[PDB]
């Protein structure tokens, strides 16, 4: 048999979220910006041994629309929160993120992965430790990913379903 | 209007002509935003509104174009430079018609804007309000319903023509 899982993809501004996405849909990436509104895919994969029908909600950077943003987070049940190595204020946002999933799912313990998107980029602003110090502050997965070589792509998501899938075990 | 210019778009749908849009543009209340736009449409500083994209629209909520630069949504230019400051705050979204400016948040005016298909009172001292729809909301009520939830449009709607009336 399979399993769902409801994945949201959160992050400030350009960090990457739909470039991500993308690549583990479609398997490419374009160099090219397209502001998102909201779209959503869908993915059958095999993780450890278990098929699993990805559900990914692509949302856009932007903070206004509260009661949107408080829906998004109640239905979904694991969060990927993305950051970009050369945007310190996008690192600088994701204790943001972190507090709102809590509070509008009403627990400390919600399905999460840390994503350091742009690893391939000469213009580092966030250090690798800084983002490990945090993401073990958290209790919760840190992965450094580039959407323009693919590197990382499929871990930071197929993380994010074996982290949702410790979350159900308890 | 006595005091205030009359701007018109010719909009097209895959290269087709829809219909005229004309806008009366606030310069009484609202000077500098009124005559970037009103340039931008007759394009007497060699850039301008014609040929450009309402890349994004949403039903019930707006038709947003003006991205003359990048062509992706994320462009544009004034006369004044590539941005310019939040005027005022004077005028209000408060229905259908309502000409506001597009900004990437405090201070960042350039070419995008949008006309509101519906009251958008939470973007009330967030975008300035800067004109209204004068003749051919019908138009832009046509223009609408080639958007989506996600602002993709089924077809491009482009202005295939601008220009200052009166
Ligand atoms: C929660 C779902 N979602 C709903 C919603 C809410 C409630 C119910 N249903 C929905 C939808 C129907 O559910 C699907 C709305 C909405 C709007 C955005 C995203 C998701 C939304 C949005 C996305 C953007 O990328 C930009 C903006 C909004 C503001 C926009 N600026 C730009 O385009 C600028 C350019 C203009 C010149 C400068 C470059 N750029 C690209 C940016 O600013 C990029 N950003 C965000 C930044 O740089 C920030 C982080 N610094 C702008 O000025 N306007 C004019 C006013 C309307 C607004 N667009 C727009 O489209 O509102 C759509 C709508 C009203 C539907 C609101
Ligand atoms: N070099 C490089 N560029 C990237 C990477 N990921 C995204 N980009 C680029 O960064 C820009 C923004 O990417 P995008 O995925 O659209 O960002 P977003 O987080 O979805 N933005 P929004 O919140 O507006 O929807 C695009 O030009 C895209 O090509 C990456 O890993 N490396
Ligand atoms: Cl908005
Ligand atoms: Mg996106």
């Amino acid at each position: 048999s399979m399993t769902e899982y409801k994945l949201v993809v959160v992050g400030a501004d350009g960090v990457g979220k739909s470039a991500l996405t993308i690549q583990l849909i479609q398997n490419h990436f374009v160099d090219e910006y397209d502001p998102t509104i909201e779209d959503s895919y869908r993915k059958q994969v095999v993780i450890d041994g278990e098929t699993c029908l990805l559900d990914i909600l692509d949302t856009a950077g932007q903070e206004e629309y509260s009661a949107m943003r408080d829906q998004y987070m109640r239905t979904g049940e694991g969060f990927l929160c993305v950051f970009a190595i050369n945007n310190t204020k996008s690192f600088e946002d994701i204790h943001h993120y972190r507090e709102q999933i809590k509070r509008v799912k009403d627990s400390e313990d919600v399905p999460m992965v840390l994503v350091g998107n742009k690893c391939d980029l000469p213009s580092r602003t966030v250090d690798t430790k800084q983002a490990q110090d945090l993401a073990r502050s958290y209790g919760i997965p840190f992965i450094e990913t580039s959407a323009k070589t693919r590197q990382g792509v499929d871990d930071a998501f197929y993380t994010l379903v074996r982290e949702i899938r410790k979350h159900k075990e308890k | 209007s006595m005091v205030n210019p009359t701007v018109f778009f010719d909009i097209a749908v895959d290269g087709e002509p829809l219909g005229r849009v004309s806008f009366e543009l606030f310069a009484d209340k609202v000077p500098k935003t009124a005559e970037n736009f009103r340039a931008l449409s007759t394009g007497e500083k060699g850039f301008g509104y014609k040929g450009s994209c309402f890349h994004r629209i949403i039903p019930g909520f707006m038709c947003q174009g003006g991205d003359f630069t990048r062509h992706n949504g994320t462009g544009g230019k004034s006369i004044y430079g590539e941005k310019f400051e939040d005027e005022n705050f004077i005028l209000k979204h408060t229905g259908p018609g309502i000409l506001s400016m597009a900004n990437a948040g405090p201070n960042t005016n350039g070419s995008q804007f949008f006309i509101c298909t519906a009251k958008t009172e939470w973007l009330d001292g967030k975008h300035v309000v800067f004109g209204k729809v004068k003749e051919g909301m019908n138009i832009v009520e046509a223009m609408e319903r080639f958007g989506s939830r996600n602002g993709k449009t089924s077809k491009k709607i482009t202005i295939a023509d601008c220009g200052q009336l009166e």
